């Protein structure tokens, strides 16, 4: 019948919007959980030279720099490996180079 | 136009988000990473095989802070002098 | 006539319809490579004041920063197996004043070597 | 990638197949039914 | 049978697409014999790059040989077949709408 035929696509338009509605909500949430606003996320952004630049503090953890991995610094500018309250090892093997708060 | 705009601000290429990678250890990073922001760590262990450096064009002052974010000790290698300041200087050996 | 008017109508549906079937196929793509969670993006997880990773970050190419600290409730700790190189250099880029830590014994390069308390 | 995306791609025959339906939706079955006056043609424009 | 050739007609299209691109990568690697393998790596301005093995591979002909060979043939059979199963269903609603 045509009523059932028409009944039926607009089961086939309630399923599209439904599927619609969901696939705006993932998205929604895509958008909130990195934080992306108008400029971005605020993490990060690509430069187009292919720097990764970051926008805020890090907290990388464990380091393992493989290959061509030079821990450097922005020109004219002073390297300040501060540690908080902690202390700093330079350690080979049995040698150490111990830069503790007061030693 | 939301998802276009997604795939232009993180640049969602054929390989993933650019240069960098996410994998089941953590990130792989295939480009330079230089960050306006202080960064933080827990251990830098380079692998064996590799010299782990530090440079910079200018003073590397190493320092240490306490809660009140005050120096105590300090290790400034500059060009001309290596200063040591703090409290004391140790050499030991290793039976003690 | 109503005939085409129909017609066009469900034409304007196909189109909606292969709208949606791309979007949801560039949306899989987009939670596939991302590895995501409500935590944050990958095994890391982007706070909201700044980023915490609980893994090993290999950077297969250089770093830069400015200031590296470490965490309040844990000492920094940086070893290799061969040797570890503090370096500085000129306005020329020439390392002037190096603090190696060698296989064996530290060295020292430098023009002067000071010691001084804090004052 | 390869297993997911390019799986819309057979989306854009789907749609060349709707086009091509579309474009015959008379063209199909002209004939259709009741098919009386077979052999001549019947038709007016001119009001007499 | 409208819905089974509908299905043999999207099964042949993803069967082109993916010899198609199949092709296209093969297109672009360098390949090199390695013990009973090939090692087919790609050039990349950094020195460093990703390569792939094949192992049970005399030699890496028989990938640039009648691999792609057997490529081009796959892919014509499923643009026929897709064909095929297009026009199998253009006839059906021909007759049935
Ligand atoms: C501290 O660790 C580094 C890294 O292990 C040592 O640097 C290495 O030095 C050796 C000896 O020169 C290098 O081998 C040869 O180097 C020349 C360049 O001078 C190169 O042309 C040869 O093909 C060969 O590689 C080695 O490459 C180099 N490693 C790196 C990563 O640069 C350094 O010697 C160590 N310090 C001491 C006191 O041993
Ligand atoms: C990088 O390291 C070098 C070497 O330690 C620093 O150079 C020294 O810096 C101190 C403090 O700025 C200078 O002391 C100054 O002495 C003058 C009198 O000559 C006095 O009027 C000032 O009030 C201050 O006490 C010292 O002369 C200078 N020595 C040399 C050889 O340069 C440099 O300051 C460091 N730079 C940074 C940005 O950390
Ligand atoms: C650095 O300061 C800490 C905190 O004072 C020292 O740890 C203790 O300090 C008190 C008072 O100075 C001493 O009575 C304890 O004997 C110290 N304990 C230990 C285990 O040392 C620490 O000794 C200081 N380090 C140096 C090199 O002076």
């Amino acid at each position: 019948l045509r009523g059932r035929k028409g009944n039926l696509a607009i089961c086939v338009i309630v399923l599209l919007f439904l599927l619609a509605v969901i696939n705006l909500i993932i998205t929604l949430v895509i958008w909130a959980v990195i934080r992306i606003g108008p400029n971005g996320c605020d993490s990060m952004e690509f430069h187009e030279s292919g720097l990764l630049r970051f926008k805020q503090v890090s907290d990388m953890g464990v380091i393992h720099p493989l290959y061509k991995s030079t821990v450097g610094g922005r020109r004219n500018e002073n390297l300040v490996i501060t540690g908080n309250n902690q202390p700093i090892v330079f350690q080979q093997g049995t040698t150490k180079l111990s830069v503790e708060k007061n030693k | 136009a939301m998802t276009i705009w997604i795939l232009k601000v993180m640049n969602f290429t054929i390989d993933g988000m650019g240069n960098l990678r996410i994998t089941e250890k953590g990130l792989k990073l295939e480009g330079d990473s230089e960050f306006l922001q202080p960064l933080y760590a827990k251990e830098i262990q380079s692998r064996p095989g590799n010299a782990l450096y530090f440079k910079s064009a200018r003073n590397v002052t190493v320092n240490i802070l306490n809660d009140q974010t005050k120096v105590l000790t300090q290790l400034i290698t500059g060009p001309k002098a290596v200063e040591a300041y703090g409290k004391k200087f140790e050499v030991k050996t290793v039976s003690g | 006539i109503y005939g085409w008017r129909k017609r066009c109508l469900y034409l304007l549906v196909l189109l909606l319809l292969i709208i949606l079937v791309v979007n949801l196929a560039l949306t899989i793509w987009i939670l596939k490579v991302m590895w995501f969670s409500p935590t944050g993006m990958g095994h890391l997880h982007v706070t909201k004041d700044g980023l915490r990773l609980e893994g090993e970050s290999e950077f297969l190419f250089p770093l830069y920063a400015k200031e590296i600290h470490s965490r309040v409730d844990s000492s920094l700790l940086l070893q290799s197996t061969q040797n570890v190189t503090v370096n500085a250099r000129n306005s020329d880029g020439e390392v002037t004043g190096r603090l190696k830590v060698g296989p064996q014994m530290v060295e020292v390069q430098s023009q002067q070597f000071q010691i001084n308390s804090r004052e | 990638l390869h297993t997911v995306i390019p799986a819309v791609v057979v989306a854009a025959i789907l749609l060349i197949a709707g086009i091509i339906a579309m474009i015959c939706y008379r063209k199909k079955r002209k004939g259709k039914l009741t098919l009386e006056d077979q052999a001549t043609f019947i038709k007016k424009g001119v009001p007499i | 049978y409208f819905v089974l050739s509908a299905l043999g007609l999207v099964v042949c299209v993803l069967a082109v697409a993916f010899a198609a691109h199949h092709y296209s990568l093969l297109t672009h690697l360098t390949c090199e014999n390695a013990p009973d393998s090939c090692q087919c790596k790609l050039p990349s301005s950094e020195p460093l790059s990703r390569t792939f093995v094949y192992r049970d591979v005399t030699d890496c002909t028989s990938i640039t040989g009648t691999f792609q060979v057997f490529l081009l043939v796959q892919m014509v059979l499923n643009l026929v077949c897709g064909l095929v199963c297009l026009v199998a269903c253009f006839v059906m609603w021909k007759h049935r709408y």
